[PDB]
């Protein structure tokens, strides 16, 4: 359900797994690196940041931009408010894309693979399948997130 | 360059092979290649009649098998001899020849299966990097349909 | 382009010590509000260019969320001042999405990089004007690249 | 001695190390065919358009690279008679137009022996099977 | 799902994460801690193994056959029938204690960030869910491992 | 038990041939070698297996069972320096073969000298006495209170 | 350019044939087999350099030519790790082949084939990938814009 | 002066503070910084090539020219049919640039400080300055390098 | 093969790095000469007045070491044929007395070369360069 204790749980086990400087940009590349292996294809729906070649300067700004996105995010687990707000702002840029909702789903294996590779052997594989479906929820808006 | 296959690839690839690599059994290699056959079958149909003599249409008799492990057999000498590309030429001119006049084998069929890898690949390999993969196996396949049609 | 790498060692540890993934939301909308409080102030007529967030109520949920995705935007430029390549990709983009926006002028970003060199020193230990100076003016004209 | 099932399990690993992941092969097959063709240059011969006179050359490296890859796919193979089989009789085609002796075949068995000994040190080299399984492999090249 | 090439795959990161002698106990004491933090009710079903203090001799025992058995189970993923036997094996042991299936989730899970967090960021999760399933199933039979 | 120094040896010569790493059917290549010995050296005993089909030794139920037999050593040597849960751990397999009418303290003395015959052929150096002084006391305990 | 592996590997096996350590002498030898061999491949070449007195050439003036020649060639292979300087290098040689009518961009592919048949002779284990990722690249702005 | 015997000397002795790689670009910053110490006027004479800024690419490529022309020069002071070929070549290079001679007398000595300064105590400062004179009478022709 | 300008090049840095400064010298000149009378054992007798029997002593290790001196002098030259054959010449008439046979020559080609290998490792001998330019010295040796 993501209550108020896995969403403490999450943000502690981020920020340990994210990190300072430039293990972001290790972490961000590792995140995309697993997506685009769990499925080859979701690759194609990035030709507008040049993932053709993912270690060209536009799909490294485009990775970035998505764990600060993570990041911002996650740091706003414990205020509704600015919460949804933001997932509404993302799921705005996302629409106007038709994005296959089962993306998203590998995605969130991806980022849970990244986190937990990250984190360690006590990475609460419950606590962020729970918790990333209200991101994918707030997002995408299919039910599938429900 | 730029899409060289550098140095660097190079050592990555040995890596994302040598891993996925069984040196005492064939069903690790075995499984790889029927899995780019089949893929490269179920993309390019007509390609399965290039290999009647070793039983295409029947990837799991121990005809296609031996074949597969001789093709596995040929990408592994040279992902190794990518370290000593002198050698590495001798190899691949030897490899040409091999599948030089036989109809059909043509560049296109190579392209057709280096998508098959890069799709296989992926499922079996842990941290494969498709980019490094390519660029040298693209340098492998160069040497290999040197005097072949597009 | 932008600043020397010894400059962006500085500038990046000293935000580094007031902004990271260990630092919760309302410490990032609380600096959020006192930084664009200042910009009104110095900018009275920009204000408005924010009404899409509820800038009427700073407090709100919108308002906070937009401060957040600015800071992180700062962030995640401030953290790539020494890959010029990438931040220059990443500057085009943010430029892009303001160009969009209409009403903003380069004369709000010079306010802005003020705004900055005024509140960061009362957040962050032996604030350094200097590096900050360096590596912040060339990020603020690129993020403003076409404004009037 | 015959080469069983487990004398079978015994000279994959052992060919593993000495074959290893393929920084060492080069050394490893010029070991092999400098002891090869001592024990029988006659043989150099037959390898003309692969420079057999000088193995140092890339054109012989490569062949080098070839052999082995050969017995590679025989070793990796003996525990699967079936597929093992249709393998020795691809290298026996690929090496019927060319009258090789069951006496160089021997010799060529040697000559891996001490190449693998050589890489794994005699204090696990185990001679017996080696020897019947490398029996077993030369004996199916040459149809029996 | 659960193709011969996720098999292979887990059989790598299984013996990568899984290790050689005494690291072995210590991936083993993971996997339960997580297994009792994940569902803290499930300990109590352990009393016959003396899960009341999981560094007693006799709970590490049960460890010890418990990843044995996940050991085995990986090893067989290519030969249908020794894996199907075997499963049914470990079936005809589980059966008779009345075990809810529901349980066998909370396994997998911590299974998963077990296995990722020793292997790091190339875990391939989607991997494990599939072929784990196989393995539930086997000795389950419920249909919610489909 | 066995030494400190004799347990490293017989896990390192052990992991040599078995480990998370290779093929289950290298596992029961060696089992079927193991059990065929066993039978021919007792053959009163191969009955006991009648029920993993010791008829076939090719078919999945058996081979399953020599897979689980080298789990159960394995995890027996692998635990050689944890004497508080190797006790534990063999007081349980010790259960395992009581409950089975039929054994005979005997039979794992054979099982012992075919270990001692097989695992030369496969180990690299096999040290017989580091072996002994670490399997002998295991054997005891799996076998201590049958016929 | 090509890769710091890459350019790592030609700095190392070039100076095993050139540094600042060996006589002139073994220099302009290497630059006689590759000019001669420049121009059994393109005869027509051969005329460009009837200023430097290709005529004979065992001369002061021909020797100094492929010495320069050598120390440019030196000089862009010390320079594949800066790239900025390099580009600042080769757009120099380059207006300094430019200005010589008669050049055409064919001439420095023969060079390249004669560079990659000359060096293996001269370097142990001569590696022809890593040295054509590093050198076409050089080559093409050396004789970028010419015919 | 500089016998062959000085010749052999200053070869070796260049040589080795000369060096290999990257080491070789510092060496010739350190001249070139000498340079233009002893004589800050000399610096306007090179705008050509971006003196403005010795970093800059544009001086780099020069002082890479100017030190591999010490070099190839150094290397051939054994063959004097090619040295005087060459020093011919270096001479109708510098000549249609009105250059006062008094500036090779500076190079020169910034030269020594340079090699000197990197190979140590054992430095032949008097072989130097008859061979360097060889070099600058060769380029310049002025007989103050007698 | 053709002992050309580049071939003599190569040799010379070839044998530069076996022969080095002299700390691994008289390992190299032993594995030679071991080398040497073990296949052709009989030419030992030629060399009574320097124990030729025994090759570990002094007056023996003198010698190789005169040998190998004389080796480096060729190898040194093969860029200068004037003084090279002129050195030849020299080497000749210091062995015209001794009846040395074109086939001991041959031998000690082999012994040089296998002792070369053995110190840089097959991994870059070069042996077309170093047959044809051993060929050129030893020819020159025997007058012709
Ligand atoms: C700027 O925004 C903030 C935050 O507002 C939030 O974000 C905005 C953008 C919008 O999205 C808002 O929807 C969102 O809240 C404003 O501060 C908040 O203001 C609200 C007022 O709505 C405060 O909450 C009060 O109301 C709740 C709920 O009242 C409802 O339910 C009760 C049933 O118990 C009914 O009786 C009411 O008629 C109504 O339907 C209420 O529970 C609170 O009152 C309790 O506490 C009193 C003691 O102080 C008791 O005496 C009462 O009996 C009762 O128990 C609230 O008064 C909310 O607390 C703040 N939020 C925060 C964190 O400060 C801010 O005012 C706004 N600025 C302006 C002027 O626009
Ligand atoms: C002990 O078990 C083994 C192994 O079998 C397994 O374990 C058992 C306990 C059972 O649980 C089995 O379910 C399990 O597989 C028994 O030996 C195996 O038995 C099968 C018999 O089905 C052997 O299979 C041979 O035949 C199959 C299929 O044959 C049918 O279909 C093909 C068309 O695909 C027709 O062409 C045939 O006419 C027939 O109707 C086939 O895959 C193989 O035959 C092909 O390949 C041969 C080369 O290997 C050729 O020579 C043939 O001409 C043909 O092309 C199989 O040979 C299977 O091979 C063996 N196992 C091995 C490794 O030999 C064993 O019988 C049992 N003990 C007893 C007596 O009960
Ligand atoms: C291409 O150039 C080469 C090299 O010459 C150099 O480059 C040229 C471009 C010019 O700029 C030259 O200034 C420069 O040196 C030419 O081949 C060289 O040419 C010289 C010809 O002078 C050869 O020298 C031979 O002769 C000298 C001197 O001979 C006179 O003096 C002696 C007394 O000392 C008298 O005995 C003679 O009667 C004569 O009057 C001498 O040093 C050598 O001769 C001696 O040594 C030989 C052994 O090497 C003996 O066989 C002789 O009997 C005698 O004792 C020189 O042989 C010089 O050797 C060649 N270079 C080489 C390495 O052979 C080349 O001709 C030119 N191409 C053309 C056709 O123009
Ligand atoms: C739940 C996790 C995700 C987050 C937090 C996220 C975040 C973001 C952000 C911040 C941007 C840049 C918006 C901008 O400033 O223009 C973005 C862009 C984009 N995202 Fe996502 N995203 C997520 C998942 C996905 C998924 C699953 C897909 C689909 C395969 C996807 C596809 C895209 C595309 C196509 C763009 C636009 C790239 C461009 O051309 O600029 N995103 N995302
Ligand atoms: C780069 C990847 C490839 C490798 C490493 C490879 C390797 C090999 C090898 C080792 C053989 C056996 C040679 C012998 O022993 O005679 C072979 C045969 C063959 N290959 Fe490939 N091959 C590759 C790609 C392809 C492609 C793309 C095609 C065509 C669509 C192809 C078609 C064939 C055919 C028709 C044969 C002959 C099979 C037979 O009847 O024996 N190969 N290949
Ligand atoms: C240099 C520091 C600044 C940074 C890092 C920054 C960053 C950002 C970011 C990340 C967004 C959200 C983009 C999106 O996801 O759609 C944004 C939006 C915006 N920014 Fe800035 N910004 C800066 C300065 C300014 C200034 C000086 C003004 C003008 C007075 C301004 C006006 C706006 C407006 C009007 C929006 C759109 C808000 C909306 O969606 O309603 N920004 N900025
Ligand atoms: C130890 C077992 C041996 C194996 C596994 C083996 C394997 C091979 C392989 C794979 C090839 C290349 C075939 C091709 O691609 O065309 C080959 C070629 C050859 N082998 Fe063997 N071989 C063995 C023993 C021998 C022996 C004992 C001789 C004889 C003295 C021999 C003589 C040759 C010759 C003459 C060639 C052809 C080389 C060429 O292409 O010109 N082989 N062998
Ligand atoms: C798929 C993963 C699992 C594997 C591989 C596994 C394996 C095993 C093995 C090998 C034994 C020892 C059998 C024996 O020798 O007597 C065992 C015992 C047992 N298992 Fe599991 N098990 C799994 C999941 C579970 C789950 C999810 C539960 C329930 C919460 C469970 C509860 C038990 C209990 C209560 C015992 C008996 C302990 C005792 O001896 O007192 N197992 N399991
Ligand atoms: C010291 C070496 C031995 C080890 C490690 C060993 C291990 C095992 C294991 C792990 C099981 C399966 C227990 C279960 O999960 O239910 C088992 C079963 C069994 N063992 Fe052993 N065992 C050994 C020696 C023997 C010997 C010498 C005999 C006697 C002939 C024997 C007879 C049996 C029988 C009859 C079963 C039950 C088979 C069935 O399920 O039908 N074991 N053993
Ligand atoms: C990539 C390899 C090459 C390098 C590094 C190179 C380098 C040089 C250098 C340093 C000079 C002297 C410039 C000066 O100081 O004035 C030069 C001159 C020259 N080069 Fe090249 N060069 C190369 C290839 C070629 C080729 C392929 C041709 C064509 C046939 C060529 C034709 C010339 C000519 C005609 C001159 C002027 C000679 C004169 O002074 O009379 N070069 N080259
Ligand atoms: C004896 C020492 C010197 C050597 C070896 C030397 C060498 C060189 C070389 C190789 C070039 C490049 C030629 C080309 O490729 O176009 C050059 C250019 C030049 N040198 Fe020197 N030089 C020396 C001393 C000097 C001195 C003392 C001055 C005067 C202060 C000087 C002024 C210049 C100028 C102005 C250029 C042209 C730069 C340009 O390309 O714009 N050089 N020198
Ligand atoms: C590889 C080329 C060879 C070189 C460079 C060489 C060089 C020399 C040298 C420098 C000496 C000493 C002369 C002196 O100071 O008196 C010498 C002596 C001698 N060499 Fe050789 N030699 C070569 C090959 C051979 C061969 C092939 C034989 C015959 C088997 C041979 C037999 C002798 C004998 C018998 C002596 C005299 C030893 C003595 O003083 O008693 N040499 N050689
Ligand atoms: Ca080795
Ligand atoms: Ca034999
Ligand atoms: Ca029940
Ligand atoms: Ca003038
Ligand atoms: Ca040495
Ligand atoms: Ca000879």
């Amino acid at each position: 359900d993501c209550n108020i204790l896995q969403r403490l749980k999450v943000k502690m086990q981020w920020a340990k797994a994210y990190g300072f400087g430039t293990e972001r940009a290790k972490f961000g590349n590792s995140l995309w690196t697993s997506i685009f292996n769990y499925a080859p294809d979701a690759r194609d729906l990035f030709k507008s940041v040049k993932s053709e070649d993912m270690r060209s300067p536009q799909f490294k700004a485009h990775i970035a931009r998505v764990i600060g996105g993570l990041d911002r995010v996650i740091s706003m687990f414990d205020n509704e408010d600015a919460l949804n707000a933001d997932l509404e702002h993302l799921k705005s840029q996302h629409d106007p894309r038709g994005l296959d909702a089962l993306n998203f789903v590998v995605f969130g294996k991806a980022l849970f693979a990244t986190v937990g590779g990250q984190f360690g052997v006590c990475f609460d594989l419950p606590a962020w399948e729970s918790c990333y479906k209200v991101i994918a929820m707030g997002i995408t808006g299919n039910d599938m997130f429900s | 360059s730029s899409n060289s296959c550098t140095t660097e690839d190079r050592r990555e690839m040995q890596l994302m092979w040598a891993n996925v690599w069984s040196a005492q059994f064939t069903g690790r290699r075995l499984a790889i290649a029927q899995a780019v056959f089949k893929d490269l079958f179920a993309h390019v149909p007509d390609a399965v009649g290039l290999f009647d003599r070793v039983h295409g249409t029947e990837i799991d008799s121990s005809e296609f098998k031996a074949h597969c492990i001789r093709v596995v057999n040929g990408l592994d000498s040279a992902i190794g001899l990518l370290s000593d590309p002198s050698t590495l030429n001798e190899q691949l001119s030897h490899l040409a020849t091999q599948h030089q006049e036989r109809a059909g084998v043509t560049k296109g069929g190579f392209s057709a299966i280096a998508q098959s890898f890069l799709r296989v690949m992926p499922q079996v390999a842990s941290c494969f990097n498709p980019d490094a993969w390519s660029r040298c196996f693209n340098r492998i396949t160069n040497g290999m349909t040197e005097g072949l049609a597009e | 382009e932008f600043c020397s790498e010894a400059d962006a060692t500085i500038v990046i540890k000293q935000w580094n010590q007031i902004y990271n993934a260990g630092i919760g939301a309302k410490s990032r909308w609380t600096m959020g509000n006192e930084i664009f409080s200042s910009l009104f102030k110095l900018k009275p007529e920009s204000e408005v260019l924010f009404n899409n967030v509820n800038v009427a109520n700073m407090s709100s949920g919108a308002f906070h969320a937009h401060t957040v995705r600015v800071l992180s935007g700062l962030d995640m430029g401030i953290n790539y001042l020494n890959d010029a390549g990438t931040l220059t990709s990443l500057t085009a983009h943010l430029a892009a999405q303001h160009v969009a926006r209409t009403g903003l002028k380069a004369v709000y970003f010079d306010a802005m990089g003020k705004v900055l060199m005024t509140v960061l020193p009362s957040l962050i230990d032996n604030f350094n004007p200097d590096a900050w100076r360096n590596c912040l003016l060339p990020l603020k004209n690129a993020i403003a690249k076409g404004l009037p | 001695s015959e080469c069983g099932p487990l004398q079978r399990l015994k000279v994959k690993r052992q060919w593993a190390e000495a074959y290893g992941s393929g920084n060492g092969r080069e050394e490893f097959g010029h070991f092999i065919w400098a002891n090869v063709f001592k024990v029988a240059p006659s043989a150099r011969d037959m390898f003309k358009r692969v420079r057999g006179d000088n193995i140092y050359t890339p054109a012989f490296r490569a062949h080098a690279t070839r052999v082995l890859g050969g017995l590679d796919m025989c070793v990796a193979l003996l525990d699967d008679e079936s597929v093992l089989n249709t393998q020795l009789a691809h290298l026996a085609s690929q090496h019927s137009s060319r009258g090789v002796s069951a006496e160089q075949y021997n010799v060529v068995e040697h000559a891996v022996m001490m190449g693998v000994e050589h890489e794994i040190g005699q204090n696990v080299f185990d001679k017996d099977a080696w020897q019947a399984c490398l029996d077993v492999i030369t004996s199916g090249i040459q149809g029996n």
